[PDB]
RNA sequence: UUGAGCCUUGAUGUGUAGGAUAGGUGGGAGGCUUUGAAGUGUGGACGCCAGUCUGCAUGGAGCCGACCUUGAAAUACCACCCUUUAAUGUUUGAUGUUCUAACGUUGACCCGUAAUCCGGGUUGCGGACAGUGUCUGGUGGGUAGUUUGACUGGGGCGGUC
RNA sequence: GUUUAUUAAAAACACAGCACUGUGCAAACACGAAAGUGGACGUAUACGGUGUGACGCCUGCCCGGUGCCGGAAGGUUAAU
C-alpha cells in the first residue's frame, strides 16, 4: 500500500510523508501500534490542511519570537540605581531578574529567564553587557549602565 | 596472499611414495607436492630421488608465502625420508630443527598378515 | 552522446588512424560474412590510391586517371611472375575470370570494375574512397574511418556507414559502432 | 627424535634416527603379526649371542 | 464451515477437465485463514475466518467498517 | 553476500624453409618513455614445473620496418576481441544471518468453570518455516469408466482383410 | 486351534518362532472433505506393513531386467 506515517519510522519513515509499504508490514506491525496509516487519499488531504498550518504560519510567529529583540537594539541601555564603594565600584550588583525585571518593567517585556549576564554576573560600577534570549538561535547584546545614584 | 617466514616442512616418506607438505608452526597447510604429482609410477616414484623433485617443486609454491627458516618433521620409512631434506636445505632455507614423528603403537592393532612372494 | 562526441581525438602527429570496427549478430543457422564494391563512405576523406586493373594493351592513357596511380599490363600477367618480393586492385568481368593472374598459393583485392565501352567513364566515381571488410574470425567490419581533418564532418559515415545494416543472422543483436586509434579508444552507440 | 642444532653447520647430523625407531620398531610393526615365532626368533638372537 | 466472513466465499463446484475433456465434478475452497485483527476502536483483538480477498476488504475499508457489517447482520465476532 | 544474465578497467597462443613460444584478419612507414624503460633480484601467480606478466623495485638513456623465406610479418603502436579464465557492479532474487509481529504449539499456567471440550488471557517453545488455498509438472489398478475387430466347414490357434 | 452356516475340515488359514522393512511420537498407519478418533493413556526390548512358519542342520551364485533406495554435475523438463 502507500500508507502515510506517523512517528519518524526506522530505515523509511520521517514523520509525516507518503511512503509505500509491502501490507504485511502495514498491518500486524506499523498501524497497529500507530505508526503510520491507510493513504485512503481523504486521509491524503486530512494532511495537507496539516501542511499548510503549523508550519508556514508559527515560524514567522517565531520571527516574532526574534523581532523582540529588534527592540532590545533599538534601546540599547537600561540603567540600575546601584551605587559605588571606596571607588567607583558598585555598592549593588545585578543578574538576571535584575537585568529582566529592569527590562520587562519598560516597553521591553522579557522572560526572567531569558537575561544572559554572565556572572559579571556582577562586581563594580558603569558599562557593561549581557545576551539577552528569546529564541535558540537568536538571542541579541544590550548595554547595561549600573548608575550609582 | 599473506605472508609467514617461520615454518614447518612436513613430510610423509612411506615405500610406495613420499609427500611433502609445508605449514606454518600451527600446521595450516601453507603447501604441498607429492613424488606421484612429479611424474614416475611405480618403482619411479618409490625413489629418494622423486622425493628430491617433490621436495623441490613444494618451495615453487611455498616461497609464494616467504617462508625462511622452518623446522622439518619426518615421518615414515622409504626413501625420500632423507633425501627431502637435502633439496629443502639447498631451495634455499634456513632449516631450524630436524624431528622425526613416525608413529610407533605401544603395540595396539594386529597389523596385517601374510606376503608369501 | 547521442550520435558521437566527433571532439574525441584531442598527440599521434595525425590521428586520422581511425577504423570502421561494428557488431553484428551471430551464426545461429545460415549467414555470411561480405562487403559490397569498395564502399566510398559518404565523406571525400582524402585517399589517393595505387588501384591496379588487369586491363590490356589499351587502357594504358585512359583507365588510369580516375582515382588511382597505375594498371597491370600484357606482357606482365605473368611476366611479373618471378618473385615474392617484388610482385585497391581489379579484375574484368562479363564472361571473363581471373584465377590465371590471382588464385592458389593470401590478400584481398575484388573491386576494379567491367566496362564494354570505356576505361575511364562519363559519370563512374566511388572507387578511391574507402577499403573492403569481409570475414574475420568474431564477426566483420574492419577497415578505415574519419580523420584529423574534419570535426563533425568527417560523420557523414556515422548516418550512411553504420547505416550499413543488412538483415542480421538469428538469435543476435547487430548494432554498436566504434572507432579511435593512437590517443585513447571507445565508441558511442546504435 | 628431536635435533635443535644451532648455528653452524647444514648437515643434518641426525644419526639419532639409527638409535631407535625406523626399521627399528618400523619394520617390526609393518608386516606378519607373528604371535609365537618371534620366540623362535629371539631364540637365533640369543642362539648366536652366546658366541 | 469453509465461509469467508468478510466476502461470504464459500466453495463452489465445478469441473476438473481433463486432456481428453473428460469432466470429473470438484470443488474450489476459498483461501481461508483464522486471523488477529488489532480494533483500536475495541481494545480487542477479533480473529476471523477470513479469506485473502478478506483481508485485502479490511485493508481497505478498514477493520471497523467491516465489523461494523458483520454487526449489522447479525455476524457476531 | 554464494551459482547466472551481461558491461567498463586487463590477459593470451612449443604446424616447416627462420635473427624466434607467427590467434584470424584490419588502421600502419614512426609512436613514444624522463607522467622516470630493456632484465638482472625476489614478491602475488596462471602451470603441458616449456615459459609468460607486472603495482613495486636494483636499474639509467634507444630498440628497429619492406630487409633474403612463408598459402598468412611484426612484441613498431592500436583494438572489434575468438581459443578460456580472472578482479568491483546492478539489482535481483539466491543459498545465507538474525529478529518477532503474522502463523503453529497435541508445554506450563490463569479465568469463564466444581469441565482432559471450547474461548480469552499470561507465559514458554517455535516462526515467516511449517501448514493451507489457487495454479502447476511427476506419481498414482487405490478407485473409476470403458476398449480389447470380423471371416472361419463350431470356436480357438494358424491364415486372411 | 481355524475354515467354505447348506456337496470341500483339508496338505488350505492361523500359530509360537524367524527376516525384512517403515515409524522420534502431533509416530508410521488407519477411519474421517473436516473437526475428532484408533495406533496408545503406548514411545524403538514399542508400534505398523510384508513375507516365512516349532524345532534340528542349514539357507550358495546372479542387481542385466522389474521394483525399490541413494546421488548430484550435466542434459531434458511445468505453471510462472
Ligand atoms: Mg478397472
Ligand atoms: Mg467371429
Ligand atoms: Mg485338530
Ligand atoms: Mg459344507
Ligand atoms: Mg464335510
Ligand atoms: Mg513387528
Ligand atoms: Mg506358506
Ligand atoms: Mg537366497
Amino acid at each position: 500500500m502507500q500508507v502515510i506515517l506517523l512517528d519518524k519510522v526506522a530505515n523509511l519513515g520521517s514523520l509525516g510523508d507518503q511512503v509505500n509499504v509491502k501490507a504485511g508490514y502495514a498491518r500486524n506491525f506499523l498501524v497497529p501500534q500507530g505508526k503510520a496509516v491507510p493513504a485512503t487519499k481523504k486521509n491524503i488531504e486530512f494532511f495537507e490542511a496539516r501542511r499548510a498550518e503549523l508550519e508556514a504560519k508559527l515560524a514567522e510567529v517565531l520571527a516574532a519570537a526574534n523581532a523582540r529583540a529588534e527592540k532590545i537594539n533599538a534601546l540599547e541601555t537600561v540603567t540600575i540605581a546601584s551605587k559605588a564603594g571606596d571607588e567607583g565600584k558598585l555598592f549593588g550588583s545585578i543578574g538576571t531578574r535584575d537585568i529582566a525585571d529592569a527590562v520587562t518593567a519598560a516597553g521591553v517585556e522579557v522572560a526572567k529567564s531569558e537575561v544572559r549576564l554572565p556572572n559579571g554576573v556582577l562586581r563594580t560600577t558603569g558599562e557593561h553587557e549581557v545576551s539577552f534570549q528569546v529564541h535558540s538561535e537568536v538571542f541579541a547584546k544590550v548595554i547595561v549602565n549600573v548608575v550609582a545614584e | 596472499r599473506k605472508q609467514v617466514s617461520d615454518g614447518v616442512a612436513h613430510i610423509h616418506a612411506s615405500f610406495n611414495n613420499t609427500i611433502v607438505t609445508i605449514t606454518d608452526r600451527q600446521g595450516n597447510a601453507l603447501g604441498w607436492a607429492t613424488a606421484g604429482g612429479s611424474g614416475f609410477r611405480g618403482s619411479r616414484k618409490s625413489t629418494p630421488f622423486a622425493a628430491q623433485v617433490a621436495a623441490e617443486r613444494c618451495a615453487d609454491a611455498v616461497k609464494e608465502y616467504g617462508i625462511k627458516n622452518l623446522e622439518v618433521m619426518v615421518k615414515g620409512p622409504g626413501p625420500g625420508r632423507e633425501s627431502t631434506i637435502r633439496a629443502l636445505n639447498a631451495a634455499g632455507f634456513r632449516i631450524t630443527n630436524i624431528t622425526d614423528v613416525t608413529p610407533i603403537p605401544h603395540n595396539g592393532c594386529r597389523p596385517p598378515k601374510k606376503r608369501r612372494v | 552522446k547521442v550520435y558521437t562526441i566527433d571532439e574525441a581525438a584531442r598527440t599521434a602527429k595525425f590521428d586520422e588512424t581511425v577504423e570502421v570496427h561494428a557488431k553484428l549478430g551471430i551464426d545461429p543457422r545460415r549467414s555470411d560474412q561480405n562487403v559490397r564494391g569498395t564502399v566510398s563512405l559518404p565523406h571525400g576523406l582524402g585517399k589517393q590510391v595505387r588501384v591496379l586493373a588487369i586491363a590490356k594493351g589499351e587502357k594504358i592513357k585512359e583507365a588510369e586517371e580516375a582515382g588511382a596511380d597505375y594498371v597491370g599490363g600484357e606482357e606482365i600477367i605473368q611476366k611479373i611472375l618471378d618473385g615474392w618480393m617484388d610482385f585497391v586492385m581489379g579484375a574484368v568481368g562479363s564472361k571473363l575470370g581471373r584465377i590465371l593472374g590471382p588464385r592458389g598459393l593470401n590478400p584481398k583485392a575484388g573491386t576494379v570494375g567491367f566496362n564494354i565501352g570505356e576505361i575511364i567513364r562519363e559519370i563512374k566515381a566511388g572507387r578511391i574512397e574507402f577499403r573492403n571488410d569481409k570475414t574475420g574470425a568474431i564477426h566483420a567490419p574492419v577497415g578505415k574511418a574519419s580523420f584529423p581533418p574534419e570535426k563533425l564532418a568527417d560523420n557523414i559515415r556515422a548516418f550512411i556507414r553504420a547505416l550499413e545494416a543488412h538483415k542480421p543472422e538469428g538469435a543476435k543483436g547487430t548494432f554498436l559502432r566504434s572507432v579511435y586509434v593512437t590517443t585513447t579508444m571507445g565508441p558511442s552507440v546504435r | 627424535i628431536k635435533v635443535r642444532e644451532n648455528e653452524p653447520f647444514d648437515v643434518a647430523l641426525r644419526r639419532f634416527k639409527r638409535s631407535c625407531e625406523k626399521a627399528g620398531v618400523l619394520a617390526e610393526v609393518r608386516r606378519r603379526e607373528f604371535y609365537e615365532k618371534p620366540t623362535t626368533e629371539r631364540k637365533r638372537a640369543k642362539a648366536s649371542a652366546v658366541k | 464451515s469453509r465461509v469467508c466472513q468478510v466476502t461470504g466465499k464459500r466453495p463452489v463446484t465445478g469441473n476438473n477437465r481433463s486432456h481428453a475433456l473428460n469432466a470429473t465434478k470438484r470443488r474450489f475452497l476459498p483461501n481461508l485463514h483464522s486471523h488477529r485483527f488489532w480494533v483500536e476502536s475495541e481494545k480487542r483483538f477479533v480473529t476471523l475466518r477470513v479469506s485473502a480477498k478478506g483481508m485485502r476488504v479490511i485493508d481497505k475499508k478498514g477493520i471497523d467498517t467491516v465489523l461494523a457489517e458483520l454487526r449489522a447482520r447479525g455476524e457476531k465476532y
